[PDB]
């Protein structure tokens, strides 16, 4: 397995969200954020690539949020930059396997973190 | 004069109602495929991927009592068009990497028929079939690689293989067709075998060539240059004491040609995890040649960093160290040479 | 009974009307597909390329009423080229490289046909499949090697995967013979996979290497240590055989070098450094350093005490080297072992 | 009656008379082929071949109106033998060398039918694109490798491609991974092409890639910097070992000459000089030059108080002019490529 | 225009167009030569391989004939069929001669074009990767110049039934794409096509000949041989500098730059095809041989010397010293002028 | 005059009712097939693979009365997909390793009818045959190798081979060119082979190729020559140089081995000696007696006139016997 662990969180303009991966994280090269609320459905905000640098993003947060790693230390930031009111829920942090279908879909990721909540 | 027409009407009657999608006595009885081999080319042996490659007219026999018919003339050649209209086995080699069915200038295959209904169906092929082979004794060893076939649909309830005539004279080998430049042919075996797999049982047809490598090329490749390695560190022991620089060099650049050596020829075979019997050769001689150097170091220390008592060590070692090697030069062939 | 015009006439009723266009039970619930493998072989695993080579008898089971008949007891076998008058899902490997279904003699393809209207629908391929692998401790690794098998057109909503058997539906794992590795573990996954057009049935074969070092110790770390430890001989060596140390300096330096550009051909360009690399540029300090030790004791010693510097320079190098590359070679091995 | 049924007699209605000759809307307005890729990998990146091979599932949507049916909500997804028997775009790959639909156990395509018409069409493809590399940088280089879709037979008068979904259409480039590079952007683009037989859509799909230099610092530079310092060990040997210093020297030019003509074996024969070639001529001087350093100081303490004074104080010299200037072309290295 | 029912009209043209149609026969068989136009588009040229003396080139290859039975009367002058028409219509069997193996790029359904006219005009059109042998001569090998030649023909159809034509003239027929210098070691100096006929077993033939003229580009010799034999010809004759007690000394110099000179003569053994007689870059590295080959000898003269006569034999170290710098000098001014001027 | 129509129905007739599965004169006497061979070009001809490759214009003449045809004057060619509709012959190459015929644009066959029924059948055809070499002489070897012609199904009661013209039958062997190779001589021959399912007619068409040794003069014997003289030089450098007269001589020792590896890695594992084997050997042996010569001065001096008089013969004996044993090796391989 390929524990998840989260930091950062909390009520509020900007913030930054950390989280770290142990484990055979070989297997599962790419790391993604999704977040939810009460009574509403997964949504997906972003995934970064080990190795590879590469980003992708929701279209909700594309040019307010920028998602980084540090390679070495085994741990993924989100910069959750330029808030706005909408942007309450709880964001999950989970990791994707190799051959996997789409980013945007949760059922894609196997291991995922503890959801540390935000307040806007 | 109507041969060119008879046989038109009689095998036009012969292919109607005719399926192929059927094999002959699919209900009543088990449908026996003769069959024999003839090697035109046998090789090469390619032991860095552990595969040996074999070019044969593969021939199969049976009888269709659907086929059979009466004319003018007992049995007739009929085109290779013909052989995908009736029903043939589908026999495969269970232990073949990749194969060429030739096409040139038609499809290289051989449909006859006799008049009782008989079938004899031939096909050239060249296969590549995996051989593993054990390399405790790579330079001077010997192998076993199998050419295994059998049908991959039928089990065998409903058809099963049996050498033409049995015996070993069911499988015979070209004068020419030894493209094997680095073994002997020996001898070869012929078996058959009944086997269990998860759908059903089958009946394996088993042809095993015996080969024996040839011992000349590994020769003047690597042991005489090891041997002569070996006794171009022992030439400086003639030279004075007192050069060092000279002495010095012997060893080091003996020692790096001991290392080439080394590397170099197990850059060839299939990257094995464990010593070969070249390998013990190769090893040694760098003890060899090693020690050759250090038995300098040794004698210099005890001169010029510390004479007739201790200038003895020179004059035995002309005499040991040649003795010692030929000696296990000689027990080295003994062990492996009448293996 | 069963006489071959009631089995034809049969047939020809069951393909009938037959459309492949259409999959079992249209617009009904999927369709059951139980996958069934028997491996044959891994030809190869190589690094440069990132991929292994696998050989394996693939069957499919599955369900299609349109094929069922009466008064037969048998389990139809059928010629191979039914298979291109039936609908047969469209299973593929995601992973692959490049594959083939074998052709020698006939395309090894098997339909057996069941009273109910089960269809065995087997075959036999070779894949070269992707396996990325983790060099970063290349002479002693783990790798994570799988094979991906999906659906290509069909949702889950249409077709649903299942190993018929569980754990049992792989089977000739047991014997696979790797050189350079072991198979430490399999595992079989089952779990549907979404993309924009849906959420398609997969299942997934997992082997799980670890290498055998034989070969490295034979060809890399033992000639790194032997010249590490013939640099050494340096320091028995008078110092004022100045062109005797600098040979055995110089030579023993380019020897390390010869060993990276072997290992310079073995593996793909990777960035990072691998295990082997870390211990090679470990050799070449202590190698590196063994000429530098000189260097300063011929400057010390010719540019009545710089005499004395000179030899107890030689001493503490004929102590500290032999006990430094003791102490960095184990703890480099406990590293990579209890880690 | 039965859905079975319904479907099968639905089909050959849509199908019958069908003329897979002519292209929908023949002879009417250009029928739009939308299109979007799915990326499995990048297999590899060759100097040597000038190109690179990509596997990708590639997927065409267009309109057919001889395709409509009514009666059933669902979309149709049918065998991909029905591929032989309707009209697809004639898209090609204009840049591709070596190309093949992955063909195990069935043809790798896809067909999904619509109430409406129209048509999704798909492939599993690995391509191996020709790709021109400026090797000048190398291997301090960043390279444009890309992928031309274009169609061969029908000009713009009968077809259009677009991207579905704008800069979205593209997937997988996320999950591209190889050694030597790192994908910094992809990039989309849509043009018309001119040639004498008309005008004719095109779409491409670009891809930057940077190489990664950790594999030539331990492999290269490491080595000619380390033979280098190499050389440095002559300056504090005493200078009356004309043998030893002299043997170093000749050594390590010889060195320095077989890593120069080694590397160009594993990369095309390319002429020109290139980043990493100047560097090793750079190398080849000092190495070089520290072996003149002896050659005259042998040459003024034999053959010309010179005999003491000169040979003394050159040899002083060179133990920090060859360090300090090996040094300052080194820096200048590194800031003219990697800074500039 | 009409489009409704212009896709069911057409149709039943193409269908009675092509009904009791026969591919078998050339059009105008009995009465007439068939004479088919052709064009070539080089989408990409290169790369050229020296040890199989073989180079590939890419194409969209053009062909273009009138049959008789295709006129048709319909709404529109120009159709854009789909190339599954090309197995039911006759296409001329144009081959290419110097063909080792090539390829009709076949992907996405095939890489062929096929146009019909209302005057009955056909325009044939497929993509093509050529490997085609080109025989070359390699005495000048770093220096050299090739003409690589591109034929084709019909294979099936002598000159008395199918002939063929550059369809623009000759000059305006083949077109090279500014992206198409595909060349790394080659720069294409031009290209001239003509026509010819040949006689053979099976009658006479007409052919399209198209040549390439290519000029290599002499940079990657000169870094990778000229400058490491230029350099151990230096590194030889610094020897001289050296006092000559130092026997160990002078000796390594000699050994040492004879073996690089031994493995460099080795090395071009990978960039050539197995000749046999020597190029320019043999004449070359043969002399830089001999120069270090006699910057030796001249060590083990005046070792000789002076050891048995013991100097005034300092005197061969001063001439050597001058002598072998300008005798080098003179040799590369005569040997460059030699090949740069050819 | 219009007579498009005429030949259609003329060929329709033709085909109508044909039969591939039944040869020409099918129960009468055998069908007389015979052959041309154009020679386009031969490729690398490889001693690591035991092989040549060939492409060439394959054609072949038979007489199908079934396709006879009196209205039209013209020998009547037909486009290639005819082929598929008639009996051609079997014809197969025996030590053919991989073939295939060219398909640049179509797949190039031919297919010609005359009024009398014969038929003429071409193919342009590349083929790699196995050519197994006799290396007991390389590289001043001359090497025999053929591609074997034969029917496979057809016995000689059924199918004759026969070569058109005679020796005239094969073209363009006097224009091709190899650089490792030139061709001596080629023999065309017809014979029947017999085997367990009975005698089948052959064809055999034979090279003989004579090695090009300008190649290997300057890439082996001149290196290795060069190495050996080399080698010489320690005679004259002063017997008290150790230093110096070793790392001469061992250094042509290690050249010796060095440039024995790079030959013999890049040709098949024979088990035999090659003659240029023969002669590195040799040379080795004198490169690796003039090393040993200086252990032996060595042992004399410090034990001198002696020592001198031994290093005074080795300047002269050396290249003497040296000399006679290139005048043998030359004398044997080359002029007997
Ligand atoms: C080589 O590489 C592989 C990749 O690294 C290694 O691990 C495997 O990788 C695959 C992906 O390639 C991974 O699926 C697999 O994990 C097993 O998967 C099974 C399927 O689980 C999925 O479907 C379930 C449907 O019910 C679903 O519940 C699963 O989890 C999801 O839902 C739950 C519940 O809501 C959530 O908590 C979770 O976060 C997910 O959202 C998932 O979608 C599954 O059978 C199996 O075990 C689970 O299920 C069992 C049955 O219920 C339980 O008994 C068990 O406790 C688990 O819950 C795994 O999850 C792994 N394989 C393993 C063993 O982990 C390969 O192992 C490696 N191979 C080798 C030889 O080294
Ligand atoms: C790898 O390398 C390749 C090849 O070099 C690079 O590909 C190039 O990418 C750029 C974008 O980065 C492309 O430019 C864009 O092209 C399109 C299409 O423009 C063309 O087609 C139009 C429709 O027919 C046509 O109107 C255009 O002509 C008009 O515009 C030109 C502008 O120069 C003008 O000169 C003409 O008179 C016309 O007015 C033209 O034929 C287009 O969508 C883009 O326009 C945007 O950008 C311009 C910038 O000025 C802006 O004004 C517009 O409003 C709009 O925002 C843009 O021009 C270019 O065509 C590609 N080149 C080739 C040869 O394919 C690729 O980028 C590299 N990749 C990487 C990852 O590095
Ligand atoms: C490369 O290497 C290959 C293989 O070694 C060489 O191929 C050989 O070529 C020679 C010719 O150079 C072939 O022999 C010739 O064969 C024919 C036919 O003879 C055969 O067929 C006859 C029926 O048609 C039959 O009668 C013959 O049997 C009689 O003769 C033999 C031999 O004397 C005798 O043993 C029998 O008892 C019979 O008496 C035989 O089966 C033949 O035409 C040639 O000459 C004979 O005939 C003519 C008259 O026609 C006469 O003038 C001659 O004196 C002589 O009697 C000759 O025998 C040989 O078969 C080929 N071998 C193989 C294995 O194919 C090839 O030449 C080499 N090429 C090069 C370029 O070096
Ligand atoms: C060979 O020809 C046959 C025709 O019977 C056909 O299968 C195909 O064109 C070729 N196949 C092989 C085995 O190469």
């Amino acid at each position: 397995q390929v524990q998840l662990v989260e930091s950062g969180g909390g009520l509020v303009g900007s913030l930054r969200l950390s989280c770290a991966a142990s484990g055979h994280t070989f297997n599962y090269p790419i790391m993604g954020w999704f977040r939810q609320a009460p009574g509403k459905e997964r949504e997906f905000v972003g995934a970064i690539s080990w190795s590879g640098g590469s980003t992708s993003y929701a279209d909700s947060v594309k040019d307010r949020f920028t998602i980084s790693r540090d390679n070495a230390k085994n741990t993924v930031y989100l910069e959750m930059n330029n808030l706005k009111p909408e942007d309450t829920a709880v964001y999950y942090c989970a990791a994707k396997g190799r051959y996997s279908g789409g980013l945007y879909y949760p059922t894609n990721y196997d291991y995922w973190g503890q959801g540390t909540q935000v307040t806007v | 004069n109507d041969n060119i027409t008879i046989f038109t009407r009689i095998l036009d009657g012969l292919l109607d109602g005719y399926d192929n999608r059927l094999r002959p006595g699919l209900g009543e009885r088990i449908t026996q495929v003769r069959t024999d081999i003839y090697v035109t080319s046998f090789g090469p042996v390619s032991d860095t991927e552990m595969e040996y490659t074999i070019d044969v007219f593969f021939r199969q026999s049976w009888k269709d009592e659907r086929l059979r018919f009466k004319g003018p003339m007992q049995r007739l050649p009929l085109n290779n068009l013909l052989a995908s209209k009736i029903w043939t086995p589908d026999t495969f080699f269970h232990n073949g990497k990749k194969s060429i069915a030739h096409n040139m200038t038609t499809p290289n295959k051989l449909l006859r028929l006799e008049d009782d209904g008989t079938l004899l169906y031939t096909m050239r092929l060249t296969i590549s079939a995996e051989c593993p082979m054990q390399l405790e004794d790579f330079p001077m060893d010997a192998h076993a690689c199998p050419l295994k076939f059998g049908s991959y649909a039928y089990p065998n309830s409903e058809v099963v293989y049996v050498w033409t005539n049995g015996s070993t004279k069911s499988v015979v080998v070209a004068e020419d067709g030894s493209r094997l430049n680095q073994y002997h042919l020996m001898g070869q075996t012929v078996g058959t075998e009944n086997i269990s797999t998860s759908t059903g049982e089958y009946t394996i047809m088993t042809a095993h060539f015996h080969l024996k490598r040839k011992i000349g090329y590994f020769v003047i490749q690597t042991y005489l240059p090891c041997i002569m390695t070996v006794i171009l560190s022992q030439v400086s022991f003639w030279l004075n004491r007192e050069s060092v620089p000279a002495r010095t060099v012997f060893g080091v650049t003996t020692v790096l040609t001991m290392t080439t050596l080394s590397i170099s020829a197990r850059n060839s075979l299939p990257k094995v995890a464990y010593a070969t019997a070249m390998d013990w050769f190769i090893a040694v001689c760098y003890a060899f040649v090693f020690s050759a150097l250090i038995e300098f170091a040794t004698v210099n220390y005890f001169t010029k960093s510390q004479a007739a008592s201790i200038s003895k060590i020179d004059k035995m070692s002309r005499i040991v160290f040649p003795v010692l090697f030929g000696t296990f030069n000689l027990v080295y062939w003994a062990t492996y040479l009448n293996r | 009974p069963g006489n071959m015009s009631f089995v034809k006439e049969t047939v020809d009723k069951l393909l009938k009307g037959y459309d492949i266009r259409l999959r079992p039970d249209f617009g009904g619930p999927p369709v059951c597909v139980g996958m069934n493998i028997d491996i044959a072989s891994i030809d190869m695993v190589s690094e440069v390329n990132m991929d292994y080579t696998l050989t394996m008898y693939f069957q499919q089971y599955w369900r299609d009423k349109r094929l069922a008949y009466s008064g037969i007891p048998l389990n139809l076998t059928l010629d191979n080229r039914v298979a291109d008058q039936l609908w047969v899902p469209d299973t593929y490997f995601l992973n692959d490289k490049k594959s083939f279904v074998h052709g020698v003699t006939v395309k090894n393809r098997m339909i057996r046909l069941h009273p109910d209207g089960t269809v065995l629908y087997g075959l036999r391929i070779t894949t070269t499949a992707a396996c990325m692998m983790d060099l970063r401790r290349y002479p002693l690794d783990e790798q994570n090697c799988t094979l991906e098998i999906e659906s290509y057109g069909y949702t889950t909503d249409d077709i649903e995967f299942y190993w018929r058997g569980g754990d049992k539906a792989v089977t000739g794992v047991e014997r696979i013979e790797l050189p350079q590795f072991s198979i430490v573990e399999h595992r079989l996954v089952s779990r549907n996979v979404v993309f924009a057009t849906g959420a398609y049935p997969r299942l997934s074969l997992s082997f799980r290497l670890k290498r055998n070092i034989g070969y490295f110790i034979l060809q890399t770390y033992m000639p790194s240590i032997l010249i590490t430890i013939l640099s050494w001989v340096s320091f028995w060596i008078n110092y004022d055989a100045s062109a005797a140390r600098v040979a055995l300096g110089i030579t023993t330096v380019l020897t390390m070098t010869t060993i990276n550009t072997h290992l310079r051909e073995t593996l793909p360009k990777i960035p990072y450094v691998k295990a082997i690399d870390m211990y090679l540029m470990g050799c070449f300090v202590f190698v590196f350093l063994a000429l530098l030790e000189y260097a300063f004791v011929n400057y010390i010693f010719f540019s009545e005490l710089y005499k004395g510097r000179a030899a107890a320079i030689d001493r503490w190098s004929r102590i500290v080297f032999p006990f430094t590359f003791s102490l960095f070679n184990l703890v480099y091995w406990l590293y990579y072992v209890n880690s």
